[PDB]
Parts: structure tokens; C-alpha cells; sequence
């Protein structure tokens, strides 16, 4: 009844963290994790290889509604041990769809000046990388600038282009389709074409 | 009740000695067919100690500990935790442990095994007490 | 908009220790001082509308700013660039193991400068309008006198020309000449650059000279406030009665 | 192949995960020491732990894996570390830096420059470039969350009015993405411009403290100077002995106790491939 | 002209080959065996088992042997196989009480119940080297007296009875685990005894020596020292119920300090509180006693000597850390010291100029 | 009613065979000698010996055995045993360019004069605990180089060649000797470094790696460790003439330490020294760390750390007395218990009243 | 007599002689701490030494040696002490007070008042009285010859002002001569008294401090103290339960869990003394 992981934790937990460490190192790179054959059904097989590769007892892991389901719940409890949170603020991983609110989005652990990196990370399920409103990325990770159109929600994108939350305060944003993963973290300058 | 005696007979095993026990084991000819579910593993046991020996937990370091699981042919499973390295000596706790809560062997290895293994660490303890209490400093005697 | 708006401020160690529902509004180009009884919280106030300690009750705006509703960081960033803090202690505002071009060359720093022949000017500079040698520029400040020291502490605040600076007592310790020669320079700063001045003494000639409104303070309660001309020549309160009566 | 009877790079899966999360977060804040939970290593602390545990989290087995000291492969620590990964992992190995895709450094950044895909990782003493000024973590902390680096810019100005030149000479600090004041390690002021837009990945593991930081590619790295005292690399009157360049950082190797001595590049890889083009 | 060869690996090797002949000695002596380090080095054993951080006296032993007797090494050693070992279970918290003794005595009264226990220790011998000891001896045989246990309240439950101390009470704070997190200063006390127990044995001892010479005296006395062998016990999740897993042998030490007299209730005796495994007790002493220092924040006590400096007692406190950043002095610096270099020569020549 | 008894004596002689027959173990296995301590144990032996204050290898080894591996115990032993001791004469000042070397190696330069000898060292070893000396083993054979000993000069000699550093220079000052007198302070650098060869490993350590970490920093470099035997010679007064009495091994460690630049010669890099009996290196290294930072008046440098405080680091170093003081807390203080108790008791009734 | 192998009381010739050199000084500068080249002694410091020193350095075939530590004469440390003294001296022990020629103390002077020709040695932790207010050796000499005492008389103030007592239960600061603060050894508050004007001669022996001071017979001792705050002995509801003396130093003894308790002489002798007579 559960889901199935990796076939080879450890070579496979390390393929997909040095791809999602190459999409965090240069933002707006679209890096694809093949180590994954399917996904925990709502969550995509980029979302299921980063929470593998990174979720365990001492990452609270919250799921939005949309993409919280029974099977999914248990089979993260079996592999990753990681404790199941009802509450955005209470995630070191947060996975979300479209449908994330404003709410949701601010309510997410931004970190302290003090512990910037006590804050949440949000791996976010796009429609698609591509088909969105055009993007323009410069900073840590990018040469002179970078092009990407991911298909984002309001608020996320108000968060990238706006950044409430002074440096080194943020959240880092993952968006995962299918298999193919993209990362903004809070470093990077987000304008919109 | 049973789950004083299982604790019991298990704590009477992690204390004994494993060559005394495997002496008595095999003495016993004990013929017990059992799966190993959990190969002996060596690692470490976490020590919680507290302030003041009563107050707020903190951490005491680490001891080794081995832990062994065994399966009989009837589904019975016998478990052992014993602090040290001994993988032999935590197999051979595990299965009279997964004995003892047989009909057939409890009365028998209760008798036979556990009484005078805990008896002759009884008598071990109270040599040493013996040993020790000379060191007691005598200071009154009510006459 | 006021450039800085106490409202309600209050800070108490004990009763009668401290201030209590202090307020009042300080504009650009204006100085307010403030006098009392020794231990009367003028101190305590002064830290408190400095950023330097967290009120009990009230609020302080700087710029439609609340003042302690910000970051640390803001408040850091506030003390580091803009604003002036002169101590009654002078080493309390100075680097001992930092010499003295040091000590008002960090100011500088902090402020985007990066040039060292420039600053090292600047501070020379400095020392000598506070009437310190330029060549005592590398000197430790423990090796100078407690007036030397505090017109250091005085040199630094005012290098980055700040637009608020908080002093307490900053003319103890001096001589009347440069005294005089330090309050003309404060003139000079206000009247030129707009600079806005939050300053505690007990010579109230120094007030009267320079201070444009006074504030009275007693038991922790502002008791008089207004013009500092009609304070000094037209005092209401017994106790600002007797203090100008006081005057040698 | 590993055939140590360890695991895969020595590092338990969740040891690993957890340096992989402080991984991220240091790309994520890039100059901003990340705590982590470091494990004690078959290396004593000081002599590289924070290095050999970012390689064994990062590291695969498709890796080619450079270790270098001082700038050389052949130094003894680097041999230990390396001939440990090898026993370990089974990674492929290589003295070139080209050929390479992770290093791992002491005090050297290659001469050959960086491209995309390579990872540097930097062992680092002292991860705070402010603990000389202010010893405490207490303190620094703080320093470092309300960006007050004062203490740095005084430090500067009295390194120069005392000695007319700035004293430090290696581990010097940097600013980082505009923000954050860093220690690159104790690479010598000559190897700082290199990390300045690079188009590799730099991470830096200070194990016995604790904290890892990292650079991502392309980000600014700018020394802490002034412009009337601008920063100045180490210059030598004479070029290798070996080589003859002219561009390298150069050791100094004593011959005799009649004080003959030899200047030859610290970057043997670089001196190889410059004698071998003549 | 110069080419460079390679060298590091087979000088790495004579070096080890070298080290290990050194260990081994001279081969007509019998090698030493693990057992014999354990059973009649046993302090030793008991200082790296506590520092290194495993109760196995073999492990630590062993150690010892491969170590050549370096103290600081065998316990990195320790360490470091620490590293390499799963986590099983956690302990049930110790209960001192249920201590079998060995050795059970108290500072503050002459007599107390159960006794003063002096047990297996060398107080009140006649430092005199024993020269009989260079050829094999027969060992001593045993006195024995009644082989009962006397009841051995602990004295801090007899003076906190009395309203003398207050009780340690348990508010089941989770404790924290340095091994797991690094430490952030200021530490709670959990971390501070969990650091001081894996802390150099000299450096404490030093810091307590300094307290008790005014350098933020705590006015210590041995309220009781228990040492004996103390049960283990774990919840395993495959029953569900508390299973006797072993016993071990360890030294608990209580420090009656200094009197306080809090506003609000009657003045009391303040108290530290020292835990190690085997029967060296002066490293459970000056645990106690820099525990005591380290509780200035607590009391609200100004500081007057660096043992209650906690970040520098403690950052400076594990010889693993210590000993491995002093040694590593021995790495080739050459490239740093070509820059230290470079820059004196330039100031050498602008100052002769 | 109740009468007092004796009960001292018999308690004190049962303790004592108690820990006998501890320090024996099992009788099965067969007794430690102390050539096997000696040999196997060697850096046991070489702290001891330094501590201790005797250069006799098979007498600390003794100390050793007795004390059952308590470095501590052993270091006194050694100690109490060196007060029995008449003192037949003084050597000739130590000549250490005649060492003949087992390891000598730099860290500020690449290769130098002599090269870098890595010898019998645990450097660059893998610390993973060896189960095969569980049993009995082979040692290695050891490869065979050629055999002349290469011109080997102080590293610190071709730095006061270039001007670098200053020579060491003797000014014929008598040393002071604090085993005769007690310790004045401010104390001579003669009496620092005699006390530092003394003190405690583990404390001169700690000291030394907060002075890496800050905490009063000197910039070090360990320009050379050598370790190698070294003659020792006597004049004696029978015959007035250098009589060489034998050989001792000793590891000397000579560190480069932060450049300063003096008014009126130009700047130079200052220097540390360590010097002990034996392999064991980190002890002189923490020696050079702790003497340099002890210089600080010397060079008129602002305190920033306790490692510079002279007298918090020398009137605590010695474990003989830390130890000593730290253990008398086990003897009975109930008199002065009762003292303390009959005011609190006071003073709990007047709060209270 | 001595066949030991060790020379007569263990000490050599020379630290005999030091030793009495430094006795001879401390008498002639009563209160004042003189330092002397202790020696390392085979019982550990803190355990003694000192006293054992001044014994061995004064003691002779003739003397009849008592020892008590706590006022007990079988007392484990008491016990060493007296045997190794029996071993390398062979001198006469005895427990009565009044028998002895020689006395060594550790925290209690006998209840028995001592006579003409008695020597009794303290044992003494620190013997710097000055040593808790001022950690620091560097200025307590000062403040010794400078005779600047304002220190110990501010903190018996503040002492007063915070408790309404004086915190100082035992080894209690007596002014000595006049001129001398001096520590008279951890000794109750109890027996302080029987110090001032007493007929035998008092030795202070810290060996791990390397100090020793002596009180002459007939010299002025005065306990440190406010008129309105006289020095008051410490004082108990109840008599000794075996002798039933109400002006001996009394020890609490514990009997149970259920906090019976007795209170017995420390003093044993004494206790012996006043039982026998009934
Ligand atoms: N930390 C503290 N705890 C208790 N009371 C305090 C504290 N700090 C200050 N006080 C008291 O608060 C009152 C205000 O003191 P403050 O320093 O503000 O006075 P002041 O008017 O600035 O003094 P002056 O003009 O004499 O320098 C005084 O009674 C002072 O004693
Ligand atoms: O803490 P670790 O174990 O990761 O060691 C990091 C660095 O600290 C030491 O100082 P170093 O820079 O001279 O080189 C050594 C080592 O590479
Ligand atoms: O320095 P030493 O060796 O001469 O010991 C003197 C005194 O110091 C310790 O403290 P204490 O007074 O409780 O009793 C012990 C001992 O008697
Ligand atoms: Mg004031
Ligand atoms: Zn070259
Ligand atoms: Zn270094
Ligand atoms: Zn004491
Ligand atoms: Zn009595």
C-alpha cells in the first residue's frame, strides 16, 4: 500500500542532491531528477526526490491540502521518519501546488538575522517551467542574467519580485514539474519582464 | 504478571555472563530450530542521566549495546538487548527469550537456566559486598 | 512631521527611579534641552529615545518610524549612520585600543567612506575644531585628559554630520573657552546643516545659549516644558525656581 | 568500488542529508556560516574534518576527485585524505585541475582557472573572519546578523597607519554577494581575485567550529581595502626555478644552511603543465 | 636543474610502519594484551571511556593500546569509532539511587546512614614508589565483612529533608544533545554537563583548582561520593516495555556550594553535580565544581575568575578539538608563511629605506 | 547510649588491599611488567616522565603500574619519589644541534636543510580503531634508507640569518629554580618555561588553542619539532673536566610567532619554545604556545585572554597541586560543615522569625 | 626508633634546615606569611604537607606526637599521618592532649588548654586570609606589608549589611601582635579563642602554598569584629550524647533516613576524659 522510493537510496539520494544543488548554486537552471520513476501521487517525482533526498526526523514536513493525502502521509512517515506538520510555520519543508495563499506563503519560517537558515524551504508544483509570465534573474548563481517562465501564483511571484523579507531572511523556493526541478532562492533578483 | 517474568528472565540474560551461559546452554542440549530475524547488530545506547541523580535529563556519553532478534518454527519471537560487543551472547539471549514464553520450556528453563544464573550472580554480588564492606569506616556502636 | 515623537514614554527601575509618561516632538533645527535634579532620569530618558533601551510604556517615531517596532538591525543601522550618541562617561563612546583618528575614522567608514588619506584628514581635521592637536591623531584616548576624551566622543559623533544627536552632560568637563568654542560649532551645525540636537546638562547657561526649548524633569516627571528663554526667566515650577535661583 | 566495509564515503545517510541541508542553505546565504552537526572524523580535528565531510556529502562515483595542500597533490595530508576517499568511495583521481570535478583544498586555489560543474572545497580553520577581533561567538553572531563589520574597518585602518600596509596576508576577508563579510579559507591574498565571478561552485567546511559556508558560481567577491591602498597580491623578483612562470604563487624551498633558496610554484599541476609546454 | 619526485606517501607509510615498531617495542617482551590494559590500567580505561565517549572499557582500552598510551589519542580514537556506530536506543534515565557501591563517602558529617564506604581508592596511601612491582607479586588476599548493603540515602536528600537544599526537580525538559546540534552559547545546563563530561580532565581540574583558590569560589564540599555499578535500561519500540540491558560501573559525585539567600524563600545551600563511567572520581569533582561556576547566570553571580567564562571554558574544554588544532601547527604552512614572509621582507625594506 | 570505636585504621588497610587487588585484575591474565609499559606505553611514559620531573623511563612506567594507568597518580608518584632523591649535579647546558634525530620537521617552508624526517609519528594516520591487536600481531619490517644523518641546522637559525628573527642570546643570567624557591611573580622566563614543562598537558593545551582561537593570539608557526637524543654532560669535581654521562630523548619544538616592530630595529617575527623528555610533541608545542603568550610583558602587549595572565595559568598548571587540592574535598570537612550549617540554620530561623 | 631506610622523619638535612630557618623567621614576624621551598611529600598536596614538613623539621626521638584531624585522632588522614610519622621516626604517639609534646591539627584545637613546652602545627589550605577577597598573590603581599586591611573590614561590613552576620564560619581572620592579619587555619569559629595568650607555641604549615607562619606563646590573637557584632562562638541545644558536655565543639552524626541525629565531641579525647570522670 505504500509508495515505493528510491531503488538505490544512497546513489540516487546523491545524483538528486547534487541536481538540486546545481539548480540552487545557478538559479533559474532547470535540472531533471531521473532516479525517481514515478511520484507519490498528488507530488511529482522532483517533489518526492528532494524529500527523500532531504526529509528525516529532523524535517517538519507540511503538505498543503491539495497535495496531503493518506498514502502520501504514511509513506513519507516509512522512509524519511520526518514528523507531519498541520501548520505552514511549523515546516522545514513546505509542498504546495498552485493553490497556495498568501496566507500559507507568509505564515512559512523565513529564518532570524540571527539563524537565517532556521527558515522553511518551499518546494512548490507548478502547471509547467515554461508557459508563465516572463522572469529576468540576476544575482548569486548567474552571470549576467537569466530567463525563465515558470507558470506561478500570485503571491509567489509578489514574493520574488518584491521580497518582504530583508536578506538573509527568506524562504528558498523549489519548483518541481514532473520530473524537471528549478530553484529561486532568496538571493536572487527576480524582475518581471 | 507475564510481562514481570519476561523482564525478569531477560534481565537475568543481559546480566549473565557469556561464557557461563553458553556453558549452561549448551549443557541443556536445548534443540530449537529459529530464523535469525535481526542479525546481531553492535551500536550504541544513549545514557540519560539526571541532575543531582533526580532532577532535569542530560546526557551521559554513550554505551555499546548489541541487540538480537530470533523467530522460532511456531512464530515466537525472542528479542535480547545486552550492553557490549558479544553478537553470539545476544543470539543466545534472544532464543531463550523466544523459549521462555513456550509452554513447554518455561517451567523447565525458569528452573533449569534462569534461577541459577540470577542465583550465582546473587552470590557473586554479595562476595564483592563482603570484599567491600571491610572499607566501611567504623565510628559508634550503640552498647 | 516632527523628526522625532515621544508619546507616553516611560522607564522606571523602581518608583521615583527613572522617567514616566514622558512626551514631546523634536523638529529639524532645533535643540531641546533638558535639566533636573541629579538621578531626576534624564539619563535613562535620553537612552531610551537613543534607541538604546526598550521603554515600559509609550511610543518614539522617527521619520512616521516607530522607533523600537523596527529590526534590531534598523536601530543598529540608525546609531551607525545618522544618528549621534555623545555619553556622560566619555570612554563609553570611545575605542580605548582604537587611537583617536581611529575612533572618528570608523564613523567615516561606516558611512561608505574608503579612502584612508581622506579620512585620516577628516579626523585631523576634527581633532583640531574640538581643539585636540593633530598630532595626537595616533594617541590611544586613555593616554588624554577627560576633556580631550569627550571632545573626542564629541568629534565622533559629528564627523559623519548626523541629523539627530543625543548628548548627555557633553560639556562637562571642559573649559569656558572650549566650551564656547564647541557650542559655536553645534550653532554652526544646526543653523547650516539642519541638525537636530536632544541635549541633557546642568549649566544652564549652555541651555539658554543653545537649547531652543527645555524640558524639566523631577522625581522622574516632566513637571515644566516650553521655550527655554521663558523656562530661565519665567519658571513656574518651585523646583525650576529654585534651580534658577541657584545660578552663581 | 568501495570495498572498505564503511559506507559509501564513510558518512552515515543521515549525517550526509544533514550536510546536504547545510549545503543549501550556505548557497542560499551565500557568506553566512551555517551550523552544522559535525561528526568527528578518522582525521583529527584541525587537519581538515569539515573538508573530507562536505567531499563525502557531495561526492559520487562518477566524481573525479582532486586533493591538494598547499597547492600540491602530493603533500601528506592530501595524500591521507585522498588515499582515504579512494578506500572509501573508489572515485577516480586526478593531479589536473581541468580533469577534475571536486577539489579538495588547503590553503590554495588552483592557478588553472575553474569552469562550470567543478566544486572547491575550501578547509577552513576559523570560520569567522571577525574571531581574531572579537574571540567570541556570542558577539561575532550578532556582528554578522546586524552587519555591523566596524570592528573590521577599524582593524584596517589601524593595520595601516601602524605598518603603512594592511598585516593580513592570507585568509583575508572578503565581502561576499554585497553582504556578507567571509573568510575564504587561508588561501593567500593572491588566490582571492580568482573567486570573484568564478563559474564553479566554492563550498567551505570548518569541521572542528562547526559551520559551513559556500559561494555559488558568479558572485561577487570583493577584498576589503581602500582605493589609496589598493589589494595587492604577493609579488616575488624571481619566477620558478622549475617552469619559469612568472604568474604563480611561489614557495620558497631552502637548499643549504648558506642561505641558497629556490622559488618553484606551489601549484605543481600548473609548474607541470607549464615545463611540459615549454 | 630541480624536478620534483614523489615522496609524501612512502614517507607517510615508513612514518606509520616506524610508529607502529616503536609501539610494539622491543620483541622479546610478550605484546600486551587488551585485557591485561583494562583490567590493570583501569583508570586510565576510565578517563578514556569518559572523554571519548563510549562505556566500553575493551574499546577504550584497546585504544589505549593502539595509542602507544596517549591519553588524547586513544580518546579520538574513541571518538572517532563513536562516529562510525549506530544509535540503537536511548537509556531510560539513571537512577543513582539503585547504585550497588563500591565506594560511598561524605565530606559534610562523620557519619551518615549506611556509612562512609572507602572502598577500592588510593586516598591515604603513602606515595612511596613500590619497586616490588618490577617483579611479579602476589596479590593481597580480601578481608570480608558481611555481605549485606546498608540503606545509603543520598546526603543531598537528607539535607534538603532538613530544608538545608533544595531538591533537583524534574520538569521533563528535553535535553540537549551537543553531539546532535553544535552548542550555542549561553548552553543550557544539560549541554554544559554533557560538554564538561567529554572535557579534558586537566583543563577542569585546573579551573576548579583556580575556584577553590578565590577565582569564583563557590565554597565546595563533598556533600557524597558514590561509585559502583549502576543498571541500564531501554523502552525497545519492538515490546513496549523497559528491558534491563546491562550494568555500568560509575562514579557520581554531589558538591554542596555556597549558600544563597533568595528574596522570596529561606536561604539554601547551592550544589554541582559531576557523572562519570569506571571509578576515577577527580574528573567527576571538577565537573561538579565547574558545573557550580558555570551556574553564575542562574544566581546571578558576577563573575570573578575564567572558569565561570562559560564559552571559554567550553570551547576550549574537549582535548579532541585542542589537541587536534595544536597539532595541526605540524601541517606543512608554507604558503601561509610565504605571505608573512612576503610582507615582513616588504616592511623590513621600507623601514630601513 | 552509644560509644565511639576504632575504626580508621582497619578501614584505611582494607581500602588500600581493595585497590591492590584492583590494580592486579583477574589473576588469570598475567601481571604487567613495567618493561612492557616502558615499552608499548612509551607516551604515557614521556608525559610522565615530563611532568613528573624525572627523565627515568623505567621509573614512570613503575609509577604507571602502581597509580593502574592514572597519569595523575603516576606524575606524583614520580614527583615524591624525586624529594627522596640526592642531587649529585647540575648538566651542562642542553646542546640540541647535536641531536641525533628520530623526526624533525617544518612547517613554514617546503623542504629545508636536512629535510622533513616525519619519524615514529600518528600524523596523517587514519584514526579507525585496529581490532587485530585484540590478539597478538607481527610488526612491520621496517624499509631501510641510507644510513648518514643529514646536516640538519634550527630552522630558527636560517630565519636570524635573513633578519627574520633574533637570535636566542646568552646573557650568563643564573636560571631561577623553582623547585628551591617558591614562585615570585612576576616570574623570570626561566621560571615560566621550568613550570610549563611541569604543568599539566591537557591545561597548557587548552590554553594554547584559545590563543589559536583569539583568546591573547601570538600567530603561530611551528617553524621546527625535533625529536632525537641528545647527550647530557657533567663537570665534575673529581676531575674538573666534561665527563658525557648518556643519552635522553627529547622533543624540542620552536615556534614562529607574530612580527612585531620595535622603534629603533627592524621588524622581526618573535618565537616560542618547548622542550620535553620523550616523543610526545604537543605538550612542547602547548609549552611554546604558552610561553609566547607569557612574554606579553616583554613585548607590551594588551592582555586579551587568560593564557596571558601569568599567574591564573602558573599557580593552577601543576596537576600535583590541582589535583592534590581538588581531591582533598573527599577528606572529612564536617567540623568546618557544621560551622557553615550551625549559621545557616541561624539564618533560615531570623528569615523566617 | 627509625628503620624505614629513609632518613630520620624523611625530610633530608637541607629542607630541615630551610624549614627552620623559615620557622625561626615566622616566630620573629608573628602573622606573617613566610615562603619556603616545600617539598613534594608522599601524601598529596592539599592532604597536609605542610604541617608533615614542620613536624618532621621540628620533631625529635623525645617527643610524644599527637595527631587528630577534625579532633579525632583516628581519623583516616589523622591515621596516615601518625603511622608514616611511627615509621620514619619511631616516636612516642599519643590521643591525651595533656600527654603531648607535639601536636599536629587539621580545623580543631583541643579542648584540653595547652601548656608551656607544646608546639601544635596547623594544617593550612590556604594561608592567605586576604585570598577569597583578592584571588591574586601579586597583591595580597602588598597588602600585607602595607598593612592595608581595608579589604576584609569592607567585606565583614557588607557581609553584615546583606545577612546581619558575619558569613566567616571557621578559619575566621584574627589580627595577630597587633599587626598581623593572619588565617588561623580552617579551626571553627569555636576555637579561635583559646589562641590569644596561649602557652605553647602555634606553627602554620601550608606546603602547597609554600608558606608557613607561627604564633608565639603569649602573643595577642583577636578575632576580626563590630562591638554591636562581638565575635560569637558557634552554639548547640543539645550536650554531647555520650560525655554530656555542653562546652565541647560538637559533630552532627546522622543515625538514619528518618532524620535521627546525634551530636558527639569532636574533640575525642576530651569526650574520653569527661565520660571516664562521669
Ligand atoms: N540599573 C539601575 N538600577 C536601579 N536604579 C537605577 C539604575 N540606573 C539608574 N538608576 C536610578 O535611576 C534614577 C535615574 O538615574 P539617571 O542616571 O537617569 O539620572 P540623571 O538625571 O541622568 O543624573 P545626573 O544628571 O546626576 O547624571 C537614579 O535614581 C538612578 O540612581
Ligand atoms: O577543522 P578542520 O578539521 O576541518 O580543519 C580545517 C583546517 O584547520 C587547520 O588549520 P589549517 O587551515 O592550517 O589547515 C587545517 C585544516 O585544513
Ligand atoms: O597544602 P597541604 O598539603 O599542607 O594541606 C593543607 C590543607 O589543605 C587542605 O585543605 P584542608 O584544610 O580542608 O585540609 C587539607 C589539608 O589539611
Ligand atoms: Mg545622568
Ligand atoms: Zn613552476
Ligand atoms: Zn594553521
Ligand atoms: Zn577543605
Ligand atoms: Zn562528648
Amino acid at each position: 500500500t505504500l509508495e515505493t522510493a528510491f531503488m538505490l537510496p544512497v546513489q540516487d539520494a546523491q545524483h538528486s542532491f547534487r541536481r538540486l544543488l546545481k539548480a540552487m548554486s545557478e538559479p533559474g537552471v532547470i535540472v531533471a531528477l531521473h532516479q525517481l520513476k514515478r511520484g507519490w501521487q498528488p507530488l511529482n517525482i522532483a517533489t518526492t526526490s528532494v524529500l527523500l533526498t532531504l526529509a528525516d526526523n529532523d524535517t517538519p514536513v507540511w503538505l498543503s491540502t491539495p497535495l496531503n493525502n493518506d498514502i502520501v502521509n504514511q509513506s513519507l512517515r516509512f522512509h524519511t521518519n520526518a514528523p507531519l506538520v498541520s501548520q505552514p510555520e511549523q515546516a522545514t519543508f513546505a509542498v504546495t501546488d498552485e493553490a497556495i495563499s498568501s496566507e500559507q506563503l507568509n505564515a512559512l519560517s523565513t529564518g532570524t538575522a540571527v539563524a537565517p537558515e532556521a527558515g522553511a524551504t518551499l518546494i512548490l508544483q507548478v502547471a509547467s517551467l515554461s508557459g508563465g509570465r516572463m522572469l529576468r534573474l540576476t544575482g548569486a548563481g548567474i552571470a549576467e542574467e537569466r530567463m525563465i517562465a515558470p507558470q506561478l501564483p500570485e503571491c509567489i511571484l509578489h514574493e520574488l519580485t518584491e521580497r518582504p523579507h530583508p536578506f538573509p531572511l527568506g524562504i528558498d523556493l523549489i519548483l518541481t514539474c514532473g520530473e524537471r526541478l528549478l530553484a529561486i532562492p532568496r538571493t536572487t533578483h527576480v524582475e518581471v519582464c | 504478571a507475564d510481562t514481570a517474568t519476561r523482564q525478569h528472565w531477560m534481565s537475568v540474560l543481559a546480566h549473565s555472563q557469556p561464557a557461563e551461559l553458553a556453558a549452561r546452554l549448551n549443557a541443556l542440549n536445548i534443540t530449537a530450530d529459529y530464523e535469525v530475524i535481526r542479525a546481531a547488530e553492535t551500536g550504541l545506547v544513549q545514557i540519560q542521566a539526571r541532575m543531582g541523580g533526580t532532577g532535569e535529563r542530560f546526557f551521559a556519553g554513550d554505551a555499546t549495546l548489541t541487540r538480537a532478534a530470533v523467530r522460532l518454527t511456531d512464530g515466537t519471537l525472542g528479542y535480547s538487548w545486552v550492553l557490549g560487543r558479544d553478537k553470539q551472547h545476544a543470539e543466545r539471549c534472544a532464543l531463550i527469550d523466544a523459549l521462555m514464553q513456550q509452554s513447554r520450556h518455561f517451567q523447565n528453563l525458569s528452573e533449569t537456566l534462569i534461577a541459577p544464573l540470577d542465583a550465582d550472580r546473587m552470590a557473586r554480588i554479595a562476595a564483592r559486598q563482603a570484599e567491600v564492606n571491610a572499607s566501611r569506616v567504623d565510628f559508634f556502636t550503640m552498647v | 512631521q516632527p523628526l522625532l515623537s515621544v508619546n507616553n514614554l516611560t522607564h522606571l527601575y523602581a518608583p521615583g527611579k527613572g522617567f514616566s509618561d514622558v512626551s514631546f516632538d523634536l523638529w529639524p533645527g532645533e535643540v531641546l534641552g533638558i535639566v533636573g535634579e541629579s538621578g531626576s532620569g534624564k539619563t535613562t530618558l535620553l537612552k531610551s529615545i537613543s534607541a538604546r533601551l526598550t521603554p515600559q510604556q509609550g511610543e518614539i517615531h522617527y521619520e512616521n518610524r516607530s522607533l523600537y517596532a523596527m529590526s534590531e538591525a534598523d536601530r543598529r543601522r540608525l546609531l551607525r549612520t545618522e544618528w549621534g550618541v555623545v555619553h556622560q562617561h566619555p570612554l563609553d563612546g570611545l575605542r580605548r585600543q582604537v587611537s583617536a583618528g581611529g575612533n572618528i575614522g570608523e564613523r567615516l567608514m561606516a558611512t561608505g567612506a574608503r579612502h584612508y588619506g581622506d579620512i585620516r584628514a577628516t579626523a585631523q581635521k576634527w581633532l583640531e575644531e574640538v581643539e585636540i592637536p593633530a598630532n595626537r591623531i595616533d594617541d590611544l584616548p586613555t593616554t588624554f585628559s577627560g576633556g580631550m576624551q569627550q571632545r573626542l566622543q564629541i568629534a565622533r559623533n559629528l564627523v559623519t554630520h548626523p541629523k539627530l544627536v543625543f548628548m548627555d552632560e557633553p560639556t562637562g568637563g571642559l573649559d569656558v573657552s572650549v566650551q564656547a568654542r564647541l557650542l559655536d560649532l553645534l550653532r554652526g551645525l544646526v543653523v547650516e546643516l539642519n541638525l537636530a540636537v536632544v541635549i541633557v546638562t546642568h549649566d544652564l547657561g549652555v541651555a539658554r545659549l543653545l537649547a531652543d526649548r527645555l524640558l524639566v524633569m523631577k522625581q522622574g516627571q516632566v513637571v515644566e516644558s516650553g521655550l527655554t528663554d521663558r523656562v530661565l526667566d519665567d519658571p513656574h515650577h518651585p523646583y525650576t525656581q529654585l534651580l534658577v535661583s541657584s545660578v552663581l | 568500488a568501495n570495498l572498505s566495509g564503511y559506507n559509501f564515503a564513510y558518512l552515515d545517510e543521515q549525517t550526509k542529508r544533514m550536510i546536504r541541508r547545510a549545503i543549501l542553505k550556505a548557497v542560499a546565504i551565500p557568506g553566512y556560516q551555517v551550523p552544522f552537526g559535525g561528526r568527528e572524523m578518522p582525521m583529527p580535528y584541525g587537519w581538515g574534518t569539515g573538508g573530507i565531510q562536505l567531499t563525502a556529502s557531495v561526492i559520487g562515483e562518477s566524481d573525479v576527485l582532486k586533493v591538494i595542500d598547499q597547492g600540491a597533490d602530493d603533500t601528506t595530508n592530501a595524500v591521507s585524505i585522498r588515499n582515504f576517499f579512494k578506500r572509501v568511495t573508489g572515485v577516480n583521481t586526478t593531479e589536473r585541475t581541468d580533469d577534475a570535478t571536486l577539489i579538495q583544498t588547503r590553503h590554495r586555489i588552483p592557478e588553472t582557472p575553474l569552469t562550470e560543474d567543478q566544486i572547491i572545497i575550501f578547509q577552513v580553520p576559523i570560520p569567522e573572519p571577525l574571531r581574531f577581533i572579537e574571540p567570541r561567538e556570542t558577539e561575532t553572531r550578532t556582528m554578522h546578523a546586524l552587519e555591523e563589520y566596524g570592528v573590521m574597518q577599524v582593524k584596517l585602518y589601524e593595520d595601516i597607519a601602524r605598518f603603512g600596509h594592511i598585516a593580513t596576508t592570507y585568509a583575508y576577508p572578503v565581502k561576499v554577494n554585497g553582504r556578507y563579510v567571509m573568510d575564504p579559507s587561508p588561501i593567500p591574498k593572491f588566490d582571492n581575485p580568482k573567486m570573484d565571478m568564478m563559474p564553479a561552485l566554492q563550498l567551505f567546511g570548518a569541521g572542528r567550529e562547526k559551520r559551513i559556508y559556500a559561494v555559488p558560481p558568479f558572485t561577487r567577491v570583493e577584498s576589503l581595502d581602500f582605493d589609496d591602498h589598493p589589494f595587492t597580491v604577493q609579488q616575488w623578483d624571481e619566477p620558478c626555478a622549475i617552469c619559469g612562470s612568472t604568474h604563480s604563487y611561489l614557495d620558497e624551498v631552502v637548499l643549504d644552511d648558506a642561505g641558497n633558496r629556490m622559488f618553484v610554484c606551489s601549484d605543481t599541476d600548473y609548474c607541470r603543465q607549464q615545463s611540459e609546454a615549454k | 636543474m630541480y624536478v620534483a619526485v614523489k615522496g609524501g606517501e612512502k614517507a607517510i607509510d615508513a612514518a606509520h610502519a616506524l610508529q607502529e615498531s616503536r609501539r610494539r617495542g622491543d620483541t622479546d617482551l610478550p605484546e600486551l594484551s587488551v585485557a591485561q590494559i583494562e583490567q590493570q590500567l583501569n583508570l586510565a580505561v576510565d578517563r578514556v571511556m569518559t572523554e571519548g565517549g563510549i562505556a566500553d572499557r575493551e574499546l577504550a582500552a584497546l585504544a589505549l593500546k593502539q595509542a602507544s598510551g596517549d591519553n588524547v589519542e586513544a580518546i579520538f580514537l574513541l571518538r572517532a569509532y563513536r562516529t562510525t556506530l549506530a544509535k540503537l536506543a536511548v537509556s531510560e534515565p539513571l537512577d543513582t539511587t539503585g547504585m550497588r557501591l563500591e565506594r560511598r563517602i561524605s565530606a559534610v558529617y562523620k557519619d551518615i546512614p549506611g556509612g562512609q564506604l572507602l572502598g577500592p581508592t588510593y586516598d591515604y596511601t603513602h606515595r612511596l614508589l613500590d619497586f616490588t612491582l618490577l617483579a611479579n607479586g602476589e596479590a593481597p588476599t580480601l578481608t570480608t565483612a558481611d555481605s549485606e548493603q546498608q540503606p545509603s540515602p543520598h546526603v543531598f536528600s537528607l539535607l534538603a529533608r532538613q530544608g538545608l537544599a533544595k531538591f533537583e526537580e524534574d520538569s521533563g525538559a528535553q535535553p540537549d544533545d551537543i553531539t546532535r546540534t553544535p552548542p550555542v552559547y549561553p548552553c543550557s545546563r544539560s549541554s554544559r554537563l554533557q560538554q564538561l563530561m567529554r572535557g579534558d580532565e586537566g583543563y577542569l581540574l585546573a579551573l576548579a583548582y583556580s575556584t577553590q583558590r578565590g577565582y569564583g569560589r563557590n565554597h565546595p564540599f563533598a556533600g557524597e561520593i558514590r561509585s559502583g555499578y549502576i543498571d541500564v535500561s531501554i523502552v525497545p519500540e519492538e515490546l513496549g516495555f523497559a528491558v534491563n540491558v546491562g550494568e555500568l560501573l560509575m562514579t557520581e559525585c554531589e558538591m554542596v556550594n555556597g549558600f544563597i539567600d533568595p528574596p522570596d524563600e529561606p536561604p539554601h545551600f547551592t550544589r554541582g553535580y559531576g557523572l562519570v563511567f569506571g571509578m576515577s572520581e577527580r574528573k567527576a569533582m571538577a565537573m561538579a565544581l565547574v558545573d557550580r561556576a558555570l551556574q553564575a547566570p542562574e544566581y546571578g553571580e558576577h563573575a570573578t575568575g575564567p572558569a565561570q567564562d562559560e564559552e571559554f571554558v567550553l570551547a576550549h574544554a574537549d582535548n579532541v578539538e585542542a589537541a587536534g588544532f595544536v597539532s595541526h601547527l605540524k601541517l606543512p604552512h608554507y604558503v601561509d608563511f610565504q605571505a608573512e614572509l612576503e610582507l615582513l621582507k616588504r616592511l623590513q625594506q621600507e623601514k630601513n629605506h
